[PDB]
């Protein structure tokens, strides 16, 4: 819900932050399963991917993405 | 045992083939390692593999996907020559046997020139002279005779020196058969063919001598639709005889497909299996290129499972089998979006098949017919080669012969499927997940501890516990089998440094302290039992720690606050039995704390216990 | 975890190092950060035996998990199916000992088509840039720091010699048909070299033209139709005898 509409503070190139927090959020989710969600989650991380390129720390986004993408195989 | 002689005899082929593979030596040839269980069964079956073999030994595209090498004009053609040259061969073997009483017995006198061996063999199938003959004898012998069954043992050199002695009586033929040995692929040119194929039409078409006959329309490929029953009367002669006279680009004339086609589609196998004799028609298919008819017909004969499952592998091991891509069809069909004339194999189910008869009692023999399914997936993703591993351990419960003991001292002694893949991590946790979710607790955790995952062991050893930690360990009990594993698992996890998160781990160590507090409790070591929970720091004891006991007690896990009960009366009973035998005083103010806490706690039977905690306080006083 | 079962499966270096470890190093000095990495990677591929750094121990945990079983095809091709699909989210930070053990043991399991995929994915991510691409077209300059660029796409394409090398190795014999449809041995073939002619990767295309020359394989490359290869001949032709005559 933070991601979509954009709110301030959470506008501009600080929602690379954002993202980093569904990637951390996300990946504490899978492992947590695989320990032991559905469309809209895959959904949330392509959509979160389009953030990383519309922002597009040349390097540190670059990671980042790779980090999302991995998630999104995780849940598929 | 569920594998009969033949079938343990190619399991073992099998396995060399997959040790090769998985020691990433050379490919091998897989026709030669299954005919060499051949022939230790009758000829029926070496017979079947040599045909394989010289049906399958074509320059392939390696790297080349197989609908492209069978759609190919290119590979068609050489089909039809190698098919060729094996009935040729063959019925040559067949006119040394009718000379000879035995192979051996024609082999040590030497086998002779298909010249002499034809007329030898003409001697006997042809006893006296027919009157219908034409164009004179050679050698005691009618020269068309001569030439057919030296070109039906494939030999045209023998032939064309039979024409040599007739050049007078045969007249043209000569330098029309002459070109017939010189051109490739048994063909004439078409001027040529047109000069001959007139004549043959023009006045011979009904001819005396029914060895003219054939000769003429085999070098010519015409008059398709008369078989030549005079001469062809076996099956591999009509065969031959086609094969012969196949065309490649309107009247008069066959075509591969069509004749691929018309044999099946008009003759099926009610035709060609009414001498109940199942390899006669495997034959017409194989040596058709209809391989994958051939296969499923084959496979459906009970008694032929084995020979079909592996001639469906060499078509597999050469990129030539055309597998079915939905794993929902039928054992044979034709593709929707595919030519009409080809047909496809479900190759999934086939091997499928023939594993469940022999996977619940020969495991490690299924795995290796399980490995030509490492290629594909299902429609969930899953590598079908891991999931039958999967489905067959679930089934067959051969866990350390599969997937490898760990025993109760550190070591992991690898199983049968180490061999395959080296990553074991998930069907190990996939085969742990089922037995999961049939509340087989006592397995699930030692099959994830197999595969260290200690997020889960210790997840269930929670479970498992928090029943018997109040219980009565005695010999051979449900607690002390439980308690014993969940030690060997907490050394273990020491020693080696593994820990799930801090939640999990932190109850499993504490239900192993209080399983220690019950064990001293029960065997009356009242002084070594109050220590141990003095030190968990779970019960207050002194007025002070209420607050905080109280407040840790609502985050802990629920494993914990079912037993609490248990303890708070246990460990009264201990103060309890201390204060009959200052520090009467301390004793009292203790039991005084155990109540307080028990009141602002709520728990299970805190009814029962709450009253029992205040009269043993008040027996104090 | 089981400790000494590390320790005895470790090099000498390694073991040596763990020997003389202090905590003032561990906690403040590189070579115990360093030392510490070795370690949890080797439990890590063994229970296997930053979501980066954690897919990859996951991916190894399926992909050891698929070697551990009897064969089911639903089992061992999910497992292998999820172990090629962690293993490509993470592929631009994979390490060449990590991918090399990874396709062996794809191999062993005849999960060639997969091996092969994962190679080219992780060359492509090494180098999204193409900085290979432009080395080769620019004669390949020596003192030109692209080279590395060029160097780990070059791991990947020796890796994928291999699947193919064992492939053809493991099925030497096989028929490509029995009883007139493909066997499973032939299946493998053609989704493998599908999975290798289904490729966009140019720099591949190149060490596969010079892999094909280098077997022998006339039958093929001579059969590719393509120009490609011809304009890559153009260039190689006044060189070698050997490409001239081809």
């Amino acid at each position: 819900n933070v991601l979509d509409t954009q709110e301030a503070p959470f506008t501009g190139r600080r929602r690379k932050l954002v993202v980093q927090w569904i990637a951390m959020a996300v990946d504490m989710w899978v492992r947590e399963v695989e320990r032991r969600m559905g469309s809209w989650v895959s959904e949330l991380l392509g959509r979160a991917d389009q953030v990383l390129t519309q922002i597009a720390d040349a390097e540190e986004i670059a990671s980042l993405r790779r980090t999302v993408k991995g998630l999104k195989r995780s849940v598929d | 045992s569920s594998l009969d002689n033949i079938e343990m005899a190619y399991a073992r082929q099998i396995y060399i083939y997959n040790e090769k593979i998985v020691n990433g030596h050379l490919q091998p040839n897989l026709v030669d390692l299954c005919a060499s269980v051949a022939e230790l069964d009758d000829k029926s079956i070496s017979d079947m593999w040599t045909m394989v073999k010289q049906m399958t030994d074509v320059l392939l595209t390696p790297a080349t996907d197989a609908l492209k090498n069978r759609s190919s004009v290119e590979v068609r053609m050489e089909f039809v020559r190698q098919a060729l040259a094996y009935l040729e061969q063959s019925y040559k073997n067949y006119t040394l046997v009718t000379v000879f009483g035995n192979l051996h017995q024609a082999q040590l006198g030497g086998v002779p020139g298909t010249y002499q061996l034809v007329r030898s063999f003409l001697n006997i199938k042809l006893p006296a002279p027919l009157p219908g003959l034409q164009d004179g004898e050679v050698e005691g012998h009618p020269v068309w005779a001569l030439i057919y069954y030296c070109m039906r043992c494939g030999d045209l050199l023998a032939a064309s020196q039979v024409v040599n002695r007739a050049q007078h009586q045969l007249g043209e033929f000569k330098t029309w058969f002459q070109e017939y040995m010189n051109s490739k692929d048994r063909r004439l040119s078409p001027a040529t063919e047109n000069k001959l194929r007139l004549h043959y039409r023009r006045a011979l078409r009904n001819n005396t001598d029914p060895y003219k006959r054939a000769v003429y329309c085999i070098i010519g490929r015409c008059d398709v639709t008369d078989n030549q029953s005079e001469v062809a009367d076996k099956t591999e002669d009509y065969l031959w005889l086609k094969l012969n006279q196949v065309c490649f680009d309107p009247q008069d004339r066959l075509t591969l497909s069509q004749f691929q086609k018309q044999l099946l589609e008009d003759y099926g196998e009610s035709h060609f299996t009414v001498n109940q004799q199942p390899f006669l028609y495997f034959q017409v298919l194989f040596l058709t290129a209809q391989f994958e008819a051939a296969v499923a017909f084959l496979f459906r004969m009970e008694r032929l499972r084995c020979h079909a499952v592996h001639v469906a592998l060499v078509l597999f091991e050469l990129k030539l089998l055309l597998k079915s891509s939905g794993q929902s069809a039928q054992l044979l069909s034709h593709e929707p979006g595919d030519p009409p004339c080809l047909r496809r194999l479900n190759f999934v189910r086939l091997l499928m098949l023939y594993t469940r008869k022999f996977e619940s009692t020969d495991p490690r023999e299924a795995l290796q017919y399980f490995y030509f399914l490492r290629d594909e997936k299902d429609s969930q993703g899953e590598n079908m080669f891991l999931r039958c591993v999967s489905e067959l351990v679930i089934e067959s419960r051969e866990f350390d012969m599969i997937l490898g003991k760990l025993e109760n001292d550190g070591s992991r002694k690898p199983g049968v499927i180490d061999k395959f893949t080296s990553d074991t991590k998930p069907i190990i946790n996939k085969v742990a997940s089922v037995a999961e979710n049939k509340g087989l607790f006592e397995e699930a955790a030692k099959l994830y501890d197999l595969a260290k995952n200690a997020d889960k062991v210790l997840e269930l050893m929670n479970k498992l516990l928090s029943p018997v930690v109040p219980q009565i360990s005695a010999p051979q009990s449900n607690k002390e089998r439980l308690k014993n594993m969940a030690l060997s698992i907490a050394e273990r996890y020491r020693a080696q440094g593994i820990s799930a998160n801090k939640f999990v781990d932190s109850t499993f160590y504490l239900l192993l302290d209080l399983i220690t507090f019950f064990d001293e409790y029960h065997s009356g070591h009242i002084d070594r039992a109050f220590d141990i929970i003095e030190r968990l720091k779970l019960v207050p004891l002194n007025q002070e720690s209420v607050e905080e006991r109280v407040a840790a007690f609502r985050n802990f896990s629920d494993e914990i606050r079912h037993n609490l009960s248990e303890v708070l009366l246990a460990t009264m009973n201990i103060l309890f039995t201390q204060f009959k035998r200052d520090r009467d005083s301390q004793l009292r103010s203790q039991a005084r704390t155990l109540i307080t806490f028990a009141g602002m706690i709520p728990y299970r039977t805190s009814g029962d216990t709450n009253a029992r905690l205040v009269q043993m306080e008040v027996l104090m006083n | 975890e089981r400790v000494s079962d590390i320790y005895a499966r470790l090099d000498a270096v390694s073991q040596q190092q763990l020997k003389d470890l202090t905590y003032e190093q561990l906690f403040s000095q590189t070579p115990g950060k360093e030392l510490a990495k070795v370690l949890v990677k080797a439990i890590v591929n063994r229970n296997i035996a930053a979501p980066d750094d954690v897919v990859t121990f996951k991916a190894q945990e399926q992909l050891q998990r698929a070697s551990e079983q009897a064969h089911n095809a639903p089992v061992l091709r999910a497992l292998l199916a999820e172990s090629l699909r962690l293993f490509e989210q993470v592929a631009g930070s994979l390490t060449p000992a990590n991918l090399t053990t990874a396709v062996e043991q794809m191999i062993s399991l005849k999960y060639y088509a997969g091996a092969i995929q994962l190679c080219l994915t992780v060359a492509q991510q090494k180098d999204r840039g193409n900085t290979a691409l432009s080395w080769v077209n620019d004669g390949k300059p020596a003192n030109d720091s692209r080279k590395k660029a060029f160097d780990e796409r070059k791991i990947c394409y020796n890796l994928i010699h291999q699947v193919l090398d064992k492939l053809e190795s493991d099925f030497a014999g096989e028929p490509e048909l029995v009883d007139g449809r493909p066997t499973l041995a032939a299946t493998k073939r053609m989704e493998a070299y599908n999975v290798v002619n289904d490729s966009s990767d140019e720099v591949f295309h190149f060490d596969m033209y010079e892999w094909y020359i280098e077997k022998g394989w006339t039958d093929r490359i001579l059969s590719i139709d393509s120009p490609h290869v011809i304009t890559y001949l153009q260039r190689l032709a006044e060189t070698d005898f050997r490409h001239a005559e081809l």
